[PDB]
């Protein structure tokens, strides 16, 4: 299904490239790390020091350390003397404080020294996670950009936008919020486990059993939860597909009676979601209580033991008390990995779906050559197309367009009119057959100059959230303001902009704003004329506008379909009347053509469909 | 963040007591695990000191105690937590959504179908995240800091200076941190926005991107987003780098100074050995939690704009409601009145529809012509009442619209708007959207009256043929096909054909309104066309031009009397 550590083995690698700044990281860090361990020796030394002066005072200086012993060992309960055996005081001395000072002093130029290589790890890791941020999202977008268009129409809107967007920040937010932790807590065990082997081999097995242990725990932890995450996850993932299914469709949901059973399915959805996530949580927060209680139990048997040695003389109290601190800055890290677990698998599953879109299929490879039309004339032959291979919609289909034509295509509700005019466009990979536009194959030229060539009037009218001007200029924003009113008065958006209080400010948007159908496919015909496009496709560009409208915007833009070759496609057959070529296509394949004159003359299809105006 | 508390106040209240049980348990735990320490110290003194390994062996069995009860306080605290911030967010999720479905047209329109979406889902997650992490840790610093501070005192009040006063070092400079962090957090938070909304318009739109050749653009745009994100989160990082060893530096100077007033207090026979290693322990437990409290503090700034949002989605009030008691006519099948009526929609100067008047007589159809932006689609908006009239009234079946109740109106009105929408799944499934009880019987009649059984026929499963999410998979007459199969599968009493026929050929279209008249017989039309061939056969035809009636009338009495609409016939002769 999905793998995860491949995912994350994938993020590790982009987040640590090659060693150019990650050996610079690695290497502060450990050296920070060392110094900062180094420490709590020097503070046991000292505390050594304080306890072997405090308690010499107390004993006669007319004595030696083997004469206290054997005094002591006169004397009652015996423990003493094996105390004072491993302590190595000389009698009647004292507290040294000039050597407790130095002690301290050199243990404060340690840890500063400590601090400030982890401050210095710590930016390095911060540019090198912003960097490779940047990196991720640049191919991200690259990606959008490559997609074929059967990935978009084969999921949701919100799905791809969250894989898109949201699954990025998840990423963000748990690299910049984990990867130190990490990297200090993977130095941190090795250097303290190095240390307390150095103090006492007993206390740092004892000490160490709780690695396999721990790892036992959260082992049985991850088996219990991972299908709870699996779980929310599915189940986060039909909640907003619900969501935005109802939010989309209000007005067909909130018209048609249906509020009720969306409210429904919502509750349905939100407790189940609600479940799933709890039992997620729950179980992903066990891991640290655990963790901390095995930490706790050796710390318990390493106090217990350190104590019996310590007073049995085998290891002085400064030691022990070095072997405590290192006790709990090895229990801590173990701690933090797993208080943090909850966020890693978070962002591993991020990363999984990141990496699931970068890995798709993409098109096809774009063509380095420059698109260039020199007169306009279009061709088919024996094009060939269908969409989820199987069932053609367009086959053996041939047609020639002269560079001053005005090509019209009319026919039923399926014909395969906008199939057609979108191989053209090159939306889609010809099946069978080759489109040729002024002798070259349109898929030996780039996507990119062969879609910039031809100014396209989309059926479905799509308009992006920004002012009126805005949306106009999206065909050419270099255009000066000049060429833009000029397109908009042709089209005849200056006449209902004129209207509102805002010309060209007001703001717009896809599903509303202050414009109708009518009038955003006017600007949608605005946009396409504003780019002076070399070749014309007018898809149904005039199905919400009205005939009196229609016959201004045609005396408009007559000058551009003089010498453009227009593609018009309606069914209307007012519009698409004089037009120098008339195709008649029943089901992707062109039944009859020819102009007007001869349509008529010839019967067909082209009669029968305009004598419906006159009645039968 | 005025928004973020009057949310958490009112959406937490039911889970109060889980949050009492959680802080109780939490300072249990919290208290064990500072406490552990001071039976080290206890052993220490009271141990090898004396010489008594009996002591020691009590005092390990007191630590086994303790360490039991802090696993069990810790255990029973994530489970509450994790049950307080799991009801939180589905709590505030199911209202965001209940509010939602309250809204009209214009109320979605202020904030989008999107914006919705993603602040019914990752704003509320949001929060729901500083719920659990306050339940957690950002609970623990001060619980640990107050309870080690006490202990201390407990453990030896002549040292306790030393830890009342380092750790409002750590404080105040934690503070000063975050007070240089949090505007760089918002900043990002602010900025990271744009460039997901540059995203969602680049896949919203992706063949006009396509068509024109967009992609050199958008590309430019997206690099400078990213550009100026990753400058925004260097400079937080910057910060954010120096929490760590800021925190650590402050230990260890803690612990050097401890070992050395320690000393001297020993010295002076003031102060037992174990009494270092208790306070050795409270620095590294009291400070390295203010530390991993701090470290998260990523979520304020972002909790508090999603709370905004979700607060001002919230705050927005409904224009449309059930008046008081609605009028309940039996199976409401009668006429539309439309009686002076004169709409302007909000926030625009001047009314789109002035002095409307006509009515439609039931059991006929009545055709709306009119120039583009005319007001053919608000006007039949208002008969839906998805707007409300400013004045007049409209009065359907002789009743007003406001006082019927939006149930009963809608059930007896079936809708094809001109922006229709198809919902993703079967061609079964959005056909159920106009009956919820249709038979596959009536679902194959209903796609034959509208000409949409060929191509449902034609797909090997049948009605369970998948639909994209807005019907992409289909052309856009198919599409407009389903939606006339849709609102004939309701049979209801009136219809309203917000230029249903735009996309389809001659023959289907006459096709189509042969087998509606067949059917549509007795149930009221009303269908706004462009075509002039498509209108005789309405029995009255209403002519509109700069929002107000120009023309009422047949065929003929319009060509006849009405100039728009012999301007409209004449251009569109053959
Ligand atoms: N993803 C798809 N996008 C468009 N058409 C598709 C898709 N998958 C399958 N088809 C089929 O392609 C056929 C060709 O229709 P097309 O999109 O060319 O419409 P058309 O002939 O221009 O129609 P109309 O005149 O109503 O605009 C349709 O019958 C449709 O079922
Ligand atoms: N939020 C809004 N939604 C729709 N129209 C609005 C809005 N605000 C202002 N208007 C104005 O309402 C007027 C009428 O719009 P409407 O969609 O009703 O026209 P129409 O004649 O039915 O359109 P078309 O002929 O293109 O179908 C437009 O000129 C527009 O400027
Ligand atoms: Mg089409
Ligand atoms: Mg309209």
């Amino acid at each position: 299904t999905r793998d995860f550590k491949g995912s994350a083995i994938r993020l590790a690698r982009r987040l640590l490239p090659q060693r150019a700044l990650t050996l610079a990281v690695i290497l502060l860090g450990v050296g920070g790390i060392a110094i900062g361990v180094i420490g709590p020796r020097i503070l046991g030394h000292a505390t050594d020091l304080l306890f072997n002066g405090v308690i010499g005072r107390e004993l006669p200086a007319g004595l030696t350390k083997e004469q206290a012993v054997e005094a002591a060992r006169a004397r009652g309960d015996g423990t003493f003397a094996d105390l004072l055996s491993g302590m190595d005081i000389v009698p009647g001395q004292g507290v040294d404080f000039g050597a407790v000072g130095r002690t301290l002093a050199l243990a404060l130029g340690l840890y500063l020294v400590a601090a400030l290589l982890v401050w210095v790890q710590a930016r390095l890791l911060n540019v090198t996670v912003q960097r490779t941020m940047v990196a991720l999202r640049a191919e991200v977008q690259e990606k959008i950009h490559r997609l074929p268009l059967s990935y978009f129409d084969s999921r949701q809107r919100g799905e791809v936008l969250s894989r898109v967007t949201n699954d990025v920040d998840n990423i963000q937010n748990s690299v910049s919020m984990t990867i130190s932790q990490l990297l200090t807590s993977v130095l941190t065990v090795f250097a303290v486990l190095v240390m307390m082997l150095t103090i006492s081999p007993l206390l740092t097995l004892f000490t160490v059993v709780t690695v396999p242990a721990s790892l036992w725990v959260t082992r049985w932890i991850t088996r219990r939860s991972q299908p709870l995450f699996v779980a929310q996850w599915r189940n986060t993932g039909r909640l907003a597909a619900h969501l935005e299914e109802t939010y989309s469709g209000f007005t067909i949901v909130k018209t048609f009676g249906h509020r009720e059973a969306a409210a429904g399915k919502f509750a349905e959805l939100n407790s189940e979601t609600q479940q799933s996530s709890f039992g997620a949580q729950f179980f992903s927060g066990l891991v640290s209580p655990a963790t901390m209680f095995i930490g706790n139990l050796s710390y318990v048997a390493v106090a217990v033991v350190g104590g019996l040695q310590v007073a049995t003389g085998q290891i002085t109290l400064g030691s022990i008390q070095a072997f405590i601190q290192y006790v709990r800055q090895f229990n801590q890290p173990l701690t933090q990995v797993a208080g943090m677990y909850n966020t890693l698998q978070s962002g591993i599953a991020s990363a999984e779906r990141v990496f699931d879109l970068l890995d798709t299929e993409e098109e096809s490879a774009d063509s380095p050559r420059r698109a260039d039309v020199r007169t306009g004339r279009v061709e088919f032959e024996h094009v060939s197309f269908s969409y989820v291979p199987g069932t053609p919609v367009i086959e053996d289909l041939s047609l020639v367009a002269e560079p001053g034509s005005t090509v019209a295509i009319v026919g039923p509700t399926g014909a395969g009119k906008t199939t057609l005019v979108n191989l053209l466009m090159r939306f889609y990979d010809v099946d069978s057959g080759r489109i040729t536009i002024d002798g070259v194959d349109i898929a030996s030229v780039s996507r990119e100059s062969l879609r910039a060539s031809i100014g396209m009037v989309l059926q479905d009218t799509w308009l992006f959230a920004g002012t009126i001007y805005d949306n106009i200029a999206y065909g050419r924003p270099d255009a000066d303001e000049d060429e833009v009113i000029e397109a908009a008065t042709a089209a005849y958006v200056d006449r209902f902009v004129h209207t509102l209080p805002n010309g060209y400010d007001t703001r717009v948007d896809d599903d509303g704003g202050a414009i109708s159908a009518g009038e955003k496919q006017l600007i949608t015909i605005a946009r396409a004329v504003l780019a002076r496009p070399k070749l014309l496709v007018l898809d149904q560009a005039t199905s919400s506008v009205d005939t009196r409208t229609e016959l201004l915007i045609a005396h408009a833009m007559a000058e551009l379909r003089r010498d453009r070759t227009s593609f018009i496609i309606a069914h209307r057959l007012s519009t698409i009347r004089d037009a120098d070529l008339i195709l008649v296509m029943d089901s992707g394949r062109i039944i009859e053509r020819g102009t007007h004159e001869e349509l008529l003359a010839r019967h067909g299809r082209y009669w029968e469909m305009t004598r419906v105006h006159l009645g039968g | 963040s005025n928004m973020l508390w009057a949310l958490l106040r009112q959406y937490v209240r039911p889970y109060r007591w889980l949050l009492a049980v959680v802080a109780v348990l939490q300072v249990i735990s919290n208290m064990a695990s500072l406490y552990l320490p001071t039976v080290n110290a206890a052993i220490i003194d009271d141990g090898v000191a004396k010489g008594d390994t009996a002591r020691i062996v009590e005092l390990g069995a007191v630590m086994l105690g303790v360490t039991a009860l802090q696993v069990v306080c810790a255990v029973g605290a994530v489970f509450f937590g994790a049950r307080a911030a799991t009801g939180f967010g589905h709590d505030l999720r199911a209202a965001v959504f209940t509010h939602v479905t309250t809204f009209s047209a214009e109320e979605a329109g202020r904030f989008g179908a999107a914006s919705l979406l993603t602040r019914t889902t990752n704003d509320v997650g949001h929060i729901q995240q500083l719920v659990q992490l306050t339940v957690t840790m950002l609970i623990t610093a001060p619980i640990m800091s107050i309870g080690g501070i006490f202990m201390a005192l407990h453990q030896d009040a002549g040292l306790s200076w030393l830890l009342l006063v380092s750790v409002p070092v750590l404080g105040l400079a934690n503070y000063w941190i975050i007070r240089h962090l949090m505007p760089v957090f918002t900043r990002m938070q602010s900025l990271i926005d744009g460039i997901n909304r540059v995203l969602r318009d680049q896949l919203s739109g992706i063949r006009v991107i396509r068509a024109f050749a967009r992609e050199p653009l958008e590309r430019v745009r997206f690099a400078e987003a990213n550009q100026t994100l990753s400058d925004s989160a260097l400079e937080a990082g910057r910060w954010q780098a120096l929490m760590l060893p800021v925190t650590t530096l402050v230990i260890n100077v803690s612990s050097v100074a401890l070992i050395w007033f320690g000393g001297l207090r020993i010295d002076a026979g003031q102060m037992q050995v174990g009494s270092l290693i208790a306070f050795l322990a409270y620095f590294m437990q009291i400070l390295m939690a203010v530390l991993m409290a701090t470290f998260m503090l990523v979520i304020f700034p972002r909790a508090a704009v999603c709370a905004d949002r979700i607060g001002e989605v919230l705050s927005t009030q409904t224009a449309i409601t059930n008046p008081a008691d609605p009028v309940r006519p039996a199976a409401i099948a009668g006429d539309i009145g439309v009686h002076d009526a004169t709409f302007c929609y909000p926030g625009a100067d001047r009314p789109v529809l002035q002095d409307v008047s006509f009515t439609v007589p039931r059991g006929t159809t009545t055709a709306v012509v009119g120039s583009t932006g005319s007001g053919k689609s608000t006007l039949i908006s208002l008969i839906c009442r998805l707007y409300d009239v400013t004045s007049g009234s409209l009065r359907i079946d002789g009743v007003d619209v406001r006082d019927l109740d939006i149930e009963q109106l809608w059930s007896a009105i079936g809708l094809v708007p001109q922006r229709g929408y198809l919902f993703s799944g079967t061609v079964a499934e959005n056909l159920r959207y106009g009956r919820a009880d249709a038979t596959d019987d009536e679902m194959w009649e209903a796609l034959r009256v509208a000409a949409a059984a060929d191509f449902v026929r034609a797909h090997p499963q049948g009605l369970d043929m998948p639909v994209a999410q807005g019907g992409i998979n289909f052309s856009g007459g198919q599409r407009q096909r389903l939606a006339i199969a849709r609102a004939v599968i309701r049979r209801p009493a009136i219809y309203l054909f917000d230029d249903a026929f735009s996309a389809l050929d001659v023959h289907t279209d006459a096709r189509v309104r042969d087998a509606l008249r067949e059917v549509a017989a007795d149930a009221t039309v009303v269908i706004v066309s462009q075509r002039i061939s498509t209108v005789i056969e309405a029995d009255q035809v209403v002519v509109i031009d700069d929002g107000r009636v120009v023309g009422i009338g047949t065929h003929d009495t319009l060509l006849a009397d009405c100039p728009i609409y012999a301007e409209f016939a004449e251009s569109q002769a053959l």
